[PDB]
This record gives structure tokens, C-alpha cells and sequence, in this order.
């Protein structure tokens, strides 16, 4: 079968931090690009970060320098998103995007619930 | 990055030592084999002592791949892997076979690897990183000894076995092979570049097919451009834009001009006029613009050149005396430390020996690393002086132990301190040795200097035993403390040459005094020939056909002659240094 | 007053012959060997030929040898490259670089001064009048937002086209769109600009088009006849 | 034709990170290697010569070095003006001049989300016998994207031409173009111009149309 494992979210205290993990079991992680998606109530589904096959390429968003951090774990086959100094507007639903096709079009056939980091 | 390379290369240089001495003897004892009177053995140990013999081949010949150092390293390492795998495949079940012969081959390959690795270390490291490189290489070599001695033996005992152990060691050596493939390569221009110049010029004379004129002339042009920026021998100290350097540049300028002229003719399809142009190039070669050239193209030079290089310098004999007697105190302490702990004090052999092993290992590693960092932050002479004084003073811990009570903590503290100071002195000594070489004949000179350092350490046993059995232990250790003063005196005597080499980075050339240096060299050569004759006589005596008693007198006569030559050379060197001072 | 100007693109027979000139002002062609370098559209550089007038030496690349011939005149202070029996792969931008004399630092700073390039294109294209027009501000497209104006063309016999807006007074906002392939074998860009409509009745719509090899200058505006 | 076997063959680094470019000479060349920077639509400029030496006029940001037959060019502080194409040329003899391949690396900075715009011409273009429209991704990064023409939910292929634009030396934009050119006969089947684009920066494809 195909399953996506997500963790985290919930109430976040002010001035703190958070660390979320995303993994997929039943699908080959290798050779496909893993991306994260943010959404505050007032923005679009803004970008977070994307990683190509292994560590060959990696792209980052507005809120990566100083605010978020992306970690790749080869042993556990999972990706970690790290937060810092959450603004009160950061009430953010997080989506985990796995592309089953090499075209990188962004088509999502396997639906995932996604995490939700809500502040205040 | 470079430090990882140094660590892994030191690991490689230390890996093959144990399989020819300890693991092999364990394998024989398990299989009920004596490993005696095989007539090939007792030469495995002699490879490491006499590895300086086949050194000039390592720097005379440039293999046709990688560089001069890296190519030799890869060939030696792959030969080692093939030999070790063959040793694993061989089965002494039927009989001993040529197992000792394979061991001798492996010993020779390992000694060659040591030579080439030392030469590469000398060539690549900068002045500041010499201590750090020495410390990391020492760390790697001790790690190699540790893994080969106990860990591999245990693994063969429990899981792998004697059959798979050697394949494991080969598989562990492979990553260092890709490491040295990835390693940096130094620069070596003048003699080699002029040699390829001459080779292609001679090929131009035989050129008949109208196409190898162009490629040959291209090779000559690249070589001439490379050799333009290098410095010639006897002009090393006059490096910063000297008039002689300017004339060197001017001559190579004209040479490249003539190469372009001949290449212009050969691009037009002409051959005969191209040949005449190369003839004109050779004619202008013969003129007075030829001021400096190289050692190669003769067999005798490949051997004679490093010796004349080293013994033409100034401070050549004082450096020899410093190398002979700098770590004398550590040798005197180590020669009978364990006998002292067993008989001079009432301690058990097993636990005390094991704790001494661990403490000495850790303490010498820490001392070497701390000395490397401090030497990175300091000059060489000051660090040598500080570390020599410290290693001389630390010996007194054993006198303190021998007069004091019988607590284990005091012994542990004294051992830790002594091994720490030993590591510091070791790092400084290897830094000095890497400084003293030439980067053209680095392999031969480094091997000779290392063997010379070990020579002074060899003859400590009988005197230490006689002193300890005649006068006692506390007197012996007070004497051992008092023995570290000559090395410090030698360091303080020759500080001017050390600072000159630290500043200008080039060794000077001796010119004063009469041909007494030649007489001293003749004395040394005669002593070496007498030692060779004595060794051949001992080899003939090994067959047990006839035994003689005058060999003992011959050996000491040769030793006295050699030492007299060295002392005369050293006093002349010091007199010349005080003469140029005055 | 110092520069190195190249010329020579023009109308020739396809697969025929054509001579290019490289005239250098500020330095004489005697003192520096003159090299012709070709860069194909989209690919890397490659050295084509050289001439040295000090010794009369001359050389050509293997893939072009036997057909080209490079000469020079020092009284007129220029060099020439005559190309005969051209092939389809020959079309490229030709730069006329210089190289100093051996010995010295002049030799080591190879190709220190370069040239703006000349697009020598070989083809069997013919002559027909192009049609350059500004985008009329039609209300149907993107009603209620910013106007997507621009200047779009249909052909040009010489590919190099110099487009400027309002006599070269403004540059921001117009996306210079690289020419797309036509089934007719020519190239027709469409430089579009996305700007607010605050200047529909105040700022006039002036588009300037310059064809240098064709020596043609066109001013385009949406005005009644 | 012989190159060292290496597992990591690509690089991905952001602005302000030290960057290096390397090229190896096939045979010994000495220190005769020069480094040129060519900005789009201009003749190349001499950055480095002798592989380590520098003249006047160039910023002190760029540096070079050689080891063996390897030559390297280093940039310490990446800048908005450093995005051009870079060539290493060996220039041993007049006739044996050879150029390298060239290395161009795009712009890494804070992400402005892509803008999808449709650019149809007026209906007056039909007089000339053709109709060509543009669909463009304005101010987007990274490069990987594609466009199709879902006009009335009908797939189009062949007549759609895709091209990414570089930061030219005039306007310094970042746009991606999909141009459709159709004839008068094709005008009877498609009336409203709609483009659907898929980008890494678009979680869902964008469909855009204009009303006439």
C-alpha cells in the first residue's frame, strides 16, 4: 500500500520554535523531489522548500533564511522542517508534496492531510 | 581535507607492519609451526632497517602517470594488495612453502611505501603546517599499529579467520588507494622539465614522418614555459628578482622564440628547414646561456646527487650530530622502564603493563597534538628548545618514584607526563626532519636522516643494563635526566642556521675552509665500506661454515673511524659558523 | 577615440563568398596579431583564423582550412577575412580579437581587447517587406487592469534589430522577447510590456525600430492616416 | 576524452556563498590559461590571465589558482552582477588555441512567486494571415516549468514553442514564454486563448484566458 506519515502541529507557544517530520512508506523516496507547502490565512499556499533526487539540488523560499530550516535524513527516509521565532500571523497549514511523476508538474494523486502549526 | 589525507596515508604506512612479525608468528604457533631456520626469514626485519638502499630510484624516475610521488605511491600500494591477497590464499597446511619469501616481498613493498609517503609529506606541506602534519601522521600510524596488532587478531580468532583476515586488510587498504588518487600533487619542474625538453629535441632529429615535428615542438614549448618560472640550483636563495634570475628568464625567452620559429616552419609543411631550425636551437643551447642544468641522464648522478647536495651545505655536520643525539633521554628511559617497574618496584606485570600501554598511547598522542598546535603558533627553534627541556625534566619522575613509596597513582602520573613530553619532542623532531630536506632529493635524504636517528637509539641496551645492575635505579634515572643536556646544547649552538632557513626558506652553500671536508667524507666512505664488508662477512657466517672472532674488533674499528670523521666534520662546521659570525 | 569596429554582413549568394573587415582605432594592426574568433548562436567560442603582419604568418583552423583566406593592410589599418564556398554551419558572430607580441606581458594577457561582433549569416533568404506594429489598446483584452502594449514585428532580413521606446527614454517594464522560429525561415519577436493605463491620453506611443545592415529606420505609432 | 569518475557532478548553492569553477588541460600547458566573462549580448571581458595574475580595472572579488593541470577560478562574494558565462581558454601557441565549454549559473535569492500572464494580440492581426499569442511566467525561480494550450480543454502540441529567458543586459527580468502561432484556418476552431502552465512554483497548473 501507499501511506504518508506526518507529525506535529498544534498549539505553539510565543517566542519558541517547532520541528516537524514528513515521511512516506510504500513509495520509493529516491529519485523524486520532496516539497513543503505553507499557508497562512492571508497568503496563498506559499512555497517552503523543495529537494531533488538525493542532495543534487535544493531550493528554498522567502521564510527559509533565519526562520525555517530543512533537514534530510537518509537513514529514516524523512524530511524535517524547523521553525523559529513565530510571528503571530504564522498560523500555517503545512502540506507535504511527493511527485509520483518525473515531470515535476506538481500533480498530487495521493492525497495527504498535512500538518497544521497554529500559533496563539 | 588535507588533514584527512595525511591521517589516512599514515594509516596506510602503518598497516602492513604487523602481518610480517606478530600475526604470522601467531598463525605458525596455532598451526604448530616453529618458523625457524627457513633461511628467508630474519630478512623481513632487515627490510625496514635497510630501506635507504633503494631510495634513489624513487626520485630519479618519474612514472608515466600521475606525478613522481603519487604514481610511485599507487604502484607500491597495488603491489602490496596483490602480495597480501596472495599471502592470504597461500596455505601452510602442507608445508611452510615460500611463506617467508612472500613476507620478504611484503616487507620490501612496505618499506618502499614508507619512503614515498615521507617524501610526499615533505614536498606538499607548508612551513606552518609541518607540525600538524607530523602529529596527524603519527596519530594515523599508531592507529594502524593498534588495528593490526589486537583488533584484527581478535577478529580472526572469533569471526573471520586467518583466511579472511588478509583479505580484510587489503579491502581496508583500498580506500586509502582512492584517497591518494584524490591527493594533491606537488610541483617538480627544473631537472625533469629539461629532461623532457632534451628527449623531444632528440626525437626531432630522427623525425621523418612530418607529423611528429609538431607534437614534439609543442611538448618542448610547454616544458620551456614551465621551466622558465622555476629556480635553478645555486640560485635558490637569490629568488626575489635577481639579475641572474633575469638572465635565466631571458635565455628561456629566446629558447621559446626559436621553438615558435621552428613551429611556424613546420606548420607550412616544411620538414628540412624545421630540422635546421631545431639544429640552430641546439647550437644556441651550447652557448653560454647554458648556465644551469639537471642531474639526470646518467646512472652515477642518480646516486651521487643527494649526498653531494646534503654534504655541500653549511651546518651539515652539526645537524647530523643533533639528529644522532636529540631523543637520547627517552631511549634511556624506555630501555628499562618495564624492568624497573617489575623488579625495582613491587608491581604485577599484567595490569601495570596494560595501564602503561594505555597511558603511554594516550599521553604521547596528546603531547604530539599539543606540540603541533603550539608549533603552528610558534617558531621551530623555540618550540624545539621548550620541548627538549620539558622531555629532559620529565625523566625525573622515575627518580621521584624510585625514592618514594609504592602507590600506583604516582607511577601513573609519572608515566603520563613522560609520554606526553615524548610526544611533544616527537612532533618537533619530525617537523625538523621535514624542514631539512630538498624536495628534489627528499626521499633519499629523509630516509637517510631517519635511519641515522634510529642508529643512535639502537646502542642503548648494554650500557643501560650495566649501569642499572652496577649502581642502582635512582642513580640510573638521575643520569638519564642528566643525559638530555647535549641535545639542548646542540639546539642552542645552531640557532642561526635554523632562523636563516625559517626566513629565506633556502639552505646556504659552504665555501670556506680547505678540503678537509673531503678528507672527512673519505673517512665516512671508508667506514661505510668496512661496515658493508662486515655485513657480508656476517652473512657468510650465517651459513655456519666458519666462525671468526675478529669481527667484533672490526665493527668497533669501523665505528670509531666513522665517529671520528663525524666529530671532525662537526668541529669544522662550528668553527666555520663562528668564522662567518666573526 | 579608441575602439575596434568590425563590418561585413550583407547580401551575398547562399554558399558563396563574402569579405569582412576589422578596423581598429587607437592601435596599429602591425603591433598586434589579429585573430578571428567565431561563436555560434547558443554555443561556445572557437578560434577561427589568425594573421600576423610582422612576419607575414597566417593560419586557419582544420575545420575551415582551404576555403577561407585572411589578409590585412596596414596603411588602411585594418584586416580582412574573405570566406569562399560557405556551408550552412558557417553562420555565427565573428569577433576580431587581438594578441600581443612575444615576449612580455602583452603575450600573456591573451585577447585583452575584443570586438562588438558581426553576425555573418549564410542562407538563401529573399526580400519581402516586414510589418511592424504597436499593440492597439483594445478594451476587450484584460479589461479593468494594466495594459499589455508592445511592439511586434513580422520579419527582418537582417536579424539584428534595435528597438527603443520613447526615443530611448524608458526601458523598464518591456520584456524583450527572444525571436521565435517562423515556418517562413525568418524571425518575428513581439516585445510586450505590462504597464498601468495611466498614460492612455497623455503619453504618446512611440516605438523605434532600427535595421543596421538594411539601413532602415521605422517609427511606429497608433495614429490615423 | 578521459575524465575522472566522480559521483557528485552538480552544484546548488545560494547567493553570498563562495563559488569555484575548474577545468583540466589534456596535456601540460604551463600557466597559460585565461578566464573570460561574457555577459549576454556582448563581447567577453578578460577577468583573469596567467591563471593567477590580475591587471587593473577588475574587482578584487575574483581570483584564480593552478595545481598540476587543474585550473580553478574563485568568486568570494556572489553579487547580482556576477551572473554571466565563464570561459577558460588555454592559449599556448597562436595556432593551438582552444576554448573551454563555459559555465553559467542562474540567480539565487528570495522567492517572488511566479506570475502567470496571457498576452494575446488584437484581432486586427488576422489581416496578415496568422495569429500568435504569448503565455509567460514573470518573476519566477527556479527554471523547470512547462506550458500547454488547453483551449476548450483540447490538448495542443507542436505549434506551442517554449523558451526560458535569461537576465539579458537590458531589462534584467526572469520570464518563461510559450508562444502559439496559428493560421486563419485554425481560427475557426479556437476563439478564446487559454494557457495552462505547470511549474515547481505552482502546486496546481494555472489556466488563463482572455475574452474577445
Amino acid at each position: 500500500q501507499v501511506q504518508l506519515q506526518e507529525s506535529g502541529g498544534g498549539l505553539v507557544q510565543p517566542g519558541g520554535s517547532l520541528r516537524l517530520s514528513c515521511a512516506a512508506s510504500g513509495r520509493t523516496i529516491s529519485r523524486y523531489a520532496m516539497s513543503w507547502f505553507r499557508q497562512a490565512p492571508g497568503k496563498e499556499r506559499e512555497f517552503v522548500a523543495v529537494a531533488r533526487r538525493s542532495g543534487d539540488g535544493a531550493f528554498y523560499a522567502d521564510s527559509v533564511q533565519g526562520r525555517f530550516t530543512v533537514s534530510r535524513d537518509d537513514a529514516k527516509n524523512t524530511v524535517y522542517l524547523q521553525m523559529n521565532s513565530l510571528k503571530p500571523e504564522d498560523t500555517a497549514v503545512y502540506y507535504c508534496a511527493i511527485d509520483s511523476d518525473t515531470f515535476y508538474s506538481g500533480s498530487y494523486d495521493y492525497w495527504g492531510q498535512g500538518t497544521q502549526v497554529t500559533v496563539s | 581535507p588535507k588533514s584527512a589525507i595525511l591521517l589516512i596515508l599514515g594509516f596506510a604506512s602503518g598497516l602492513p607492519l604487523a602481518l610480517t612479525s606478530g600475526t604470522l608468528q601467531a598463525w605458525m604457533t596455532v598451526e604448530n609451526i616453529d618458523l625457524k631456520t627457513i633461511w628467508f626469514f630474519s630478512l623481513v626485519g632487515q627490510a625496514y632497517v635497510f630501506k635507504f638502499l633503494w631510495s634513489p630510484v624513487m626520485d630519479r624516475y618519474t612514472p608515466p602517470f600521475l606525478g613522481r610521488r603519487r604514481g610511485w605511491l599507487v604502484t607500491t600500494q597495488i603491489l602490496l594488495l596483490i602480495a597480501i591477497a596472495a599471502m592470504g590464499f597461500l596455505e601452510p597446511g602442507t608445508q611452510l612453502r615460500w611463506m617467508a619469501a612472500l613476507a620478504v616481498v611484503i616487507a620490501f613493498c612496505s618499506a618502499s611505501q614508507d619512503i614515498v609517503f615521507d617524501a610526499w609529506k615533505t614536498d606538499v606541506l607548508p612551513a606552518e603546517e609541518r607540525g600538524t602534519g607530523a602529529a596527524i601522521s603519527v596519530l594515523g600510524y599508531r592507529l594502524g599499529m593498534l588495528v593490526s596488532g589486537g583488533l584484527a587478531l581478535w577478529m580472526a580468532d572469533k569471526w573471520l579467520g586467518w583466511q579472511g583476515m588478509y583479505w580484510l586488510m587489503a579491502a581496508l587498504l583500498v580506500p586509502c588507494i582512492i584517497a591518494t588518487l584524490l591527493a594533491p600533487e606537488p610541483s617538480a619542474d627544473l631537472a625533469d622539465n629539461w629532461e623532457t625538453l632534451n628527449d623531444n629535441l632528440k626525437v626531432i632529429e630522427k623525425a621523418d614522418n612530418a607529423a611528429q615535428v609538431k607534437d614534439a615542438l609543442t611538448k618542448m614549448r610547454a616544458a620551456a614555459l614551465d621551466a622558465q618560472k622555476a629556480t635553478p640550483p645555486k640560485l635558490e636563495d637569490k629568488s626575489p628578482d635577481s639579475p641572474e634570475m633575469k638572465d635565466f628568464r631571458h635565455g628561456f625567452d629566446i629558447l621559446v622564440g626559436q621553438i615558435d620559429d621552428a613551429l611556424k616552419l613546420a606548420n607550412e609543411g616544411k620538414v628540412k628547414e624545421a630540422q635546421a631550425a631545431a639544429e640552430q636551437l641546439k647550437t644556441t643551447r651550447n652557448a653560454y646561456i647554458q648556465k644551469y642544468l639537471g642531474v639526470p641522464r646518467t646512472l652515477e648522478q642518480a646516486v651521487v646527487a643527494p649526498l653531494r647536495d646534503f654534504f655541500g651545505r653549511n651546518n651539515a655536520w652539526l645537524i647530523l650530530l643533533l639528529i644522532v643525539l636529540y631523543k637520547l633521554g627517552d631511549a634511556f628511559a624506555m630501555s628499562l622502564t618495564t624492568t624497573f617497574l617489575i623488579r625495582g618496584v613491587g608491581f604485577d606485570a599484567g595490569e601495570v603493563g596494560m595501564v602503561n600501554k594505555t597511558l603511554g598511547w594516550i599521553a604521547t598522542i596528546i603531547g604530539a597534538l599539543y606540540g603541533g598546535v603550539l608549533m603552528q603558533r610558534l617558531s621551530l627553534f623555540r618550540a624545539l628548545l621548550i620541548f627538549g627541556i620539558l622531555q629532559g625534566v620529565s625523566n625525573a619522575g622515575y627518580w621521584l618514584l624510585s625514592i618514594t613509596d609504592k602507590h600506583l597513582m604516582s607511577m601513573a602520573v609519572a608515566v603520563f607526563f613522560e609520554n606526553l613530553c615524548g610526544g611533544m619532542g616527537t612532533a618537533a623532531f619530525v617537523a625538523l626532519l621535514m624542514t631539512l630536506c630538498n624536495k628534489s632529493f627528499s626521499a633519499t635524504q629523509f630516509a637517510l636522516l631517519s635511519a641515522l636517528s634510529a642508529v643512535g637509539r639502537v646502542y642503548v641496551g648494554p650500557i643501560a643494563g650495566w649501569f642499572v645492575e652496577a649502581h642502582g635505579w635512582p642513580t640510573f634515572y638521575l643520569f638519564s635526566v642528566f643525559a638530555a643536556v647535549p641535545g639542548i646544547l646542540l639546539l642552542l649552538i645552531c640557532r642561526k642556521t635554523l632562523e636563516y632557513t625559517q626566513q629565506t626558506e633556502s639552505f646556504m652553500m659552504r665555501r670556506h675552509f680547505s678540503g678537509a671536508y673531503q678528507f672527512a667524507l673519505y673517512l665516512l666512505l671508508l667506514g661505510c665500506l668496512l661496515l658493508a664488508l662486515w655485513l657480508i662477512m656476517l652473512a657468510l657466517n650465517a651459513i655456519d661454515y666458519t666462525s671468526f672472532s675478529f669481527l667484533a674488533g672490526l665493527l668497533e674499528v669501523a665505528a670509531l673511524i666513522a665517529i671520528a670523521g663525524v666529530l671532525l666534520g662537526a668541529i669544522l662546521d662550528y668553527l666555520a659558523l663562528r668564522r662567518t659570525e666573526e | 577615440e579608441v575602439q575596434l569596429v568590425e563590418s561585413g554582413g550583407g547580401l551575398v549568394q547562399p554558399g558563396g563568398s563574402l569579405r569582412l573587415s576589422c578596423a581598429a582605432s587607437g592601435f596599429n594592426v602591425v603591433d598586434f596579431s589579429l585573430h578571428w574568433v567565431r561563436q555560434a548562436p547558443g554555443k561556445g567560442l572557437e578560434w577561427v583564423a589568425y594573421i600576423s603582419s610582422s612576419s607575414g604568418s597566417t593560419s586557419y583552423a582544420d575545420s575551415v582550412k582551404g576555403r577561407f583566406t585572411i589578409s590585412a593592410d596596414t596603411s588602411k589599418n585594418t584586416a580582412y577575412l574573405q570566406m569562399n564556398s560557405l556551408r550552412a554551419e558557417d553562420t555565427a558572430v565573428y569577433y576580431c580579437a587581438r594578441w600581443g607580441y612575444w615576449p612580455g606581458e602583452p603575450w600573456w594577457k591573451a585577447f585583452d581587447y575584443w570586438g562588438q561582433g558581426t553576425l555573418v549569416t549564410v542562407s538563401s533568404a529573399s526580400t519581402k517587406g516586414p510589418s511592424v506594429f504597436p499593440l492597439a489598446p483594445s478594451s476587450k483584452s484584460t479589461s479593468g487592469g494594466t495594459a499589455a502594449l508592445g511592439c511586434l514585428v513580422k520579419d527582418y532580413f537582417p536579424e539584428p534589430v534595435t528597438v527603443s521606446w520613447n526615443s530611448g527614454a524608458l526601458t523598464s517594464g518591456v520584456h524583450t522577447f527572444p525571436a521565435v522560429l517562423q515556418s517562413s525561415g525568418l524571425y518575428s519577436l513581439s516585445s510586450v510590456v505590462t504597464v498601468p493605463s495611466s498614460s492612455l491620453g497623455t503619453q504618446t506611443y512611440i516605438c523605434n525600430v532600427n535595421h543596421k545592415p538594411s539601413n532602415t529606420k521605422v517609427d511606429k505609432k497608433v495614429e490615423p492616416k | 576524452d578521459i575524465q575522472m569518475t566522480q559521483s557528485p557532478s552538480s552544484l546548488s548553492a545560494s547567493v553570498g556563498d563562495r563559488v569555484t569553477i575548474t577545468c583540466r588541460a589534456s596535456q601540460s600547458v604551463s600557466s597559460a590559461v585565461a578566464w573570460y566573462q561574457q555577459k549576454p549580448g556582448k563581447a567577453p571581458k578578460l577577468l583573469i590571465y596567467s591563471a593567477s595574475s590580475l591587471y587593473s580595472g577588475v574587482p578584487s572579488r575574483f581570483s584564480g589558482s593552478r595545481s598540476g593541470t587543474d585550473f580553478t577560478l574563485t568568486i568570494s562574494s556572489l553579487q547580482p552582477e556576477d551572473f554571466a558565462t565563464y570561459y577558460c581558454q588555454q592559449y599556448l601557441y597562436y595556432s593551438l588555441v582552444t576554448f573551454g565549454q563555459g559555465t553559467k549559473v542562474e540567480i539565487k535569492r528570495t522567492v517572488a512567486a511566479p506570475s502567470v500572464f496571457i498576452f494575446p494580440p488584437s484581432d486586427s492581426q488576422l489581416k496578415s494571415g496568422t495569429a500568435s499569442v504569448v503565455c509567460l511566467l514573470n518573476n519566477f525561480y527556479p527554471r523547470e516549468a512547462k506550458v500547454q494550450w488547453k483551449v476548450d480543454n483540447a490538448l495542443q502540441s507542436g505549434n506551442s514553442q517554449e523558451s526560458v529567458t535569461e537576465q539579458d543586459s537590458k531589462d534584467s527580468t526572469y520570464s518563461l514564454s510559450s508562444t502559439l502561432t496559428l493560421s486563419k484556418a485554425d481560427y475557426e476552431k479556437h476563439k478564446v486563448y487559454a494557457c495552462e502552465v505547470t511549474h515547481q512554483g505552482l502546486s496546481s497548473p494555472v489556466t488563463k484566458s482572455f475574452n474577445r
